[PDB]
């Protein structure tokens, strides 16, 4: 079964490990669809997004079964809502998620608890990447539109309105990007490296799954 | 997302040859454009799409269009890369060899044959959908090169206002032709203030010195400096050509590096590298990146005022030395009190399909800085221009077209270029003051 | 003598492990309760 390729695929899918390009493309293609589905209600039709997702999955290589069996779904609760459900914390956006139906005999190792952890981490990374994409789009609109760069009429505005919001966007970028790099290097990168180095000459598959769930817990218990 | 490279002048042709060779060696494409990777495994983590077009033959044609007034250099680049580039992506203006090192002749050549270049770039853009911007490779010193660059910059700003346009420009060394070369520069620099969304600066004197330092033979060939520029361009594009999680767009890099469109001139640095042992740790790599003898431009400053700095470390690195060097650099680099002391590091993955560079396992680093050293070279160039202009009226003898019909408009254009670069350097030196952002505080 | 004080590193690693175990057990009880007893 070549478990290494399967774990690499699932890290690419749910952890974005060396797969930021695909998720970034999917976000850029459907920014408007996501915002129109998060501002509307559950009765709003999201079949266009599902068609785009299945088209992207069809354009995916058939060998990547983890991506070929990837299925999308809409939730009734937000991410902080399910976080309050599973963890004792206090919180209509981010109702999307992705799931995999692990078959036999792969389902005996890839249980449903790890799948739920993957869904949670994936929705979290999706939130983070969508916010970074919004910041990038804001910077693009600021640095490309001529009206924003244009100045005149005894401005008093550029230095006060434009410069201020530019500095504020810089602050937001220095916060979001900093925390993203921190979490992806001191948490994501280290856990990925441990997951890579553990399967070297394994002893017990149950031990492998226990190490995987312990890494997921360390990610959660951060 | 796709980016197109623009090679202007013989300098542009040389650096494009070197960069495309480097990228074909990295992405395993070779000089024939065919995939040097086996067809049994299709899993890849790089992105050849924005720089290479893959056909049914699975051949990667470089997404670059060469524009020059000298067909010999382009023909030679084609000869050394037979079967690599597309003959339709070649533009020589069909005017024969180059003639005249003034910006007037180059800009007139650009204006006359603008339709062909527009058709070429439109065909290249229509080949795909997700396009992001262009890459311009030219020397401000070259007259025809600077004229073509300014013409294409005007065309792309009044034609594609949504596509961010960045350029690479190398300022000449302390030599004799500057008395006219600087002319072209400031003219190009004029457009660089108006339409250029981003610009990476280079100084030929510092480049030659650093090459003579790293190379054993002090007789530095221009092709060696072209190799250095190809290495720095491949390094800054490593996050784009090899994105994993964080950086997947040049827009993000210019976000974290360019705070405002008025300040879009960045100084590069890259160390250590060859062009075979490891003796520079990531901490050492970064402290050398700070060192002036590792920057690709003449610093000529005791303590430059850094505004926004961002670096990419290539190699397998532990975050401990990262944090130590970050703390030391914050203790070393000064930031204005009105701006942020932002320092960002990108871990650039190594290509497994690239032949191993000399000094293996030697971690390296590139850094892009926005400081008052770029304006120092700008002031040198503008002072040379002012001297050679207010002291001698000889530029009224080498002009073409609208510039040759009357030299008073040429004098007015040069004075306006001087005025706009003066306003630019004044904005820069004011940004060094905390009172720059006083309008809000 | 006097009763020896409980070690600092000991109580630190113990509180860390206990927090981790509480979280893990809450998450496991939240995930369908694989533990069962039948007749
Ligand atoms: N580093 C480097 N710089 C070059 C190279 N070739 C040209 N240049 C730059 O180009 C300047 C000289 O101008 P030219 O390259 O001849 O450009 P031009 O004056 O328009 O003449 P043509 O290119 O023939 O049209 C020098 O100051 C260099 O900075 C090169 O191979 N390496």
């Amino acid at each position: 079964y070549d478990l290494i390729n399967v774990l690499k695929h699932l890290q690419q899918i749910f952890l974005g490990y060396q797969s930021g390009h695909n998720v970034l493309k999917f976000l850029t293609k459907n920014m408007g669809e996501l915002t129109k589905h998060y501002r509307n209600d559950n009765n709003a039709n999201y079949d266009k997004l599902l068609q785009n997702f299945e088209l992207e999955r069809q354009s995916e290589n058939p060998n990547n079964l983890m991506r070929q069996l990837l299925m999308i779904q809409f939730d009734t609760e937000t991410l902080p809502q399910v976080l309050s459900h599973y963890l004792q914390i206090y919180p209509a956006i981010y109702h999307l998620k992705f799931d995999i139906n692990i078959p036999y005999p792969l389902n005996i190792i890839i249980s449903r608890t790890c799948m739920i952890k993957y869904q949670i981490i994936l929705r979290y990374q999706l939130v983070l990447q969508y916010h970074s994409r919004l910041l990038d789009e804001t910077w693009m609109d600021l640095n490309k539109t001529p009206s924003w760069k244009y100045r005149g009429y005894s401005h008093t505005v550029k230095r006060r309105i434009v410069r201020a919001t530019r500095v504020l966007h810089a602050k937001m970028n220095h916060f979001i990007k900093t925390i993203m790099e921190y979490f992806n290097q001191n948490v994501i990168d280290k856990e990925v490296y441990s997951l890579e180095k553990c399967y070297r000459n394994p002893t017990l598959a149950v031990a492998i799954q226990n190490e995987l769930e312990g890494g997921l817990t360390n990610i959660m218990t951060n | 997302g796709e980016i197109i490279t623009l090679q202007a002048g013989q300098c542009g042709n040389h650096v494009g040859k070197f960069l495309w060779s480097q990228l074909a060696k990295e992405h395993a494409i070779g000089t024939d454009g065919l995939s040097q990777l086996p067809d049994s495994s299709t899993e890849r983590d790089d992105d050849t799409k924005p720089f290479f077009r893959e056909n049914s033959r699975n051949k990667f044609t470089p997404r670059a269009i060469m524009m020059d007034s000298e067909p010999s250099v382009i023909a030679d680049v084609e000869n050394t890369f037979r079967g690599f580039f597309d003959p339709r992506n070649t533009w020589v203006a069909s005017d024969g060899a180059s003639a005249g090192n003034s910006w007037a002749n180059g800009y007139d050549i650009g204006t006359r044959n603008q339709d062909d270049i527009l058709n070429k770039i439109d065909k290249e853009i229509d080949s795909t959908d997700n396009f992001e911007g262009f890459q311009l490779l030219h020397s401000v010193a070259g007259g025809t090169g600077s004229g073509l660059g300014s013409n294409l910059l005007e065309a792309l700003c009044d034609r594609y206002p949504k596509k961010i346009l960045t350029t690479y420009s190398v300022f000449p060394a302390r030599s004799s032709e500057v008395v006219v070369q600087s002319y072209n520069t400031i003219l190009a620099l004029r457009r660089l203030i108006e339409d250029s969304d981003a610009t990476v600066v280079f100084d030929n004197a510092s480049l030659l010195n650093i090459s003579g330092k790293v190379f054993r033979n002090p007789n530095i060939d221009l092709q060696h400096t072209n190799q250095l520029i190809s290495t720095i361009i491949s390094s800054v594009t490593n996050s784009i050509r090899f994105p994993s999680y964080m950086y997947s767009s040049m827009s993000s890099i210019y976000s974290t590096l360019i705070p405002s469109p008025e300040l879009h001139f960045l100084s590069p640095s890259f160390t250590p590298f060859t062009s075979a042992h490891k003796g520079h740790s990531s901490y050492d790599v970064m402290l050398d990146l700070l060192d002036p003898s590792n920057s690709l431009v003449s610093t000529a400053m005791n303590n430059p005022t850094y505004f926004n700095v961002y670096n990419t470390i290539i190699g397998n690195v532990e975050p401990r030395q990262i944090s130590r060097a970050m703390t030391k650099l914050q203790q070393r680099i000064k930031f204005p009190s009105w701006s942020s002391s932002a320092m960002h590091v990108n871990i650039g993955r190594r290509s497994p399909y690239l032949p191993l560079q000399p000094n293996e396992n030697e971690v390296s680093g590139m850094m892009l800085s926005n400081m008052s050293t770029v304006v120092n070279v700008f002031e040198n160039a503008c002072n040379t221009f002012d001297k050679v202009f207010a002291k001698g009226a000889f530029l009224n003898n080498y002009n073409v077209g609208d510039l040759f019909q009357s030299m008073q408009n040429v004098q007015d254009e040069f004075a306006e270029s001087r005025e706009v670069v003066q306003s630019l350097m004044e904005d820069y030196v004011a940004a060094e003051q905390d009172s720059y952002l006083d309008d809000v505080l | 003598d006097v009763p020896m004080s409980q070690p600092l590193k000991e109580q630190e690693v113990r509180e860390h492990q206990m927090k981790k175990e509480r979280f893990d057990r809450a998450l496991e009880s939240k995930l369908l309760g694989k533990r069962h007893i039948t007749y």
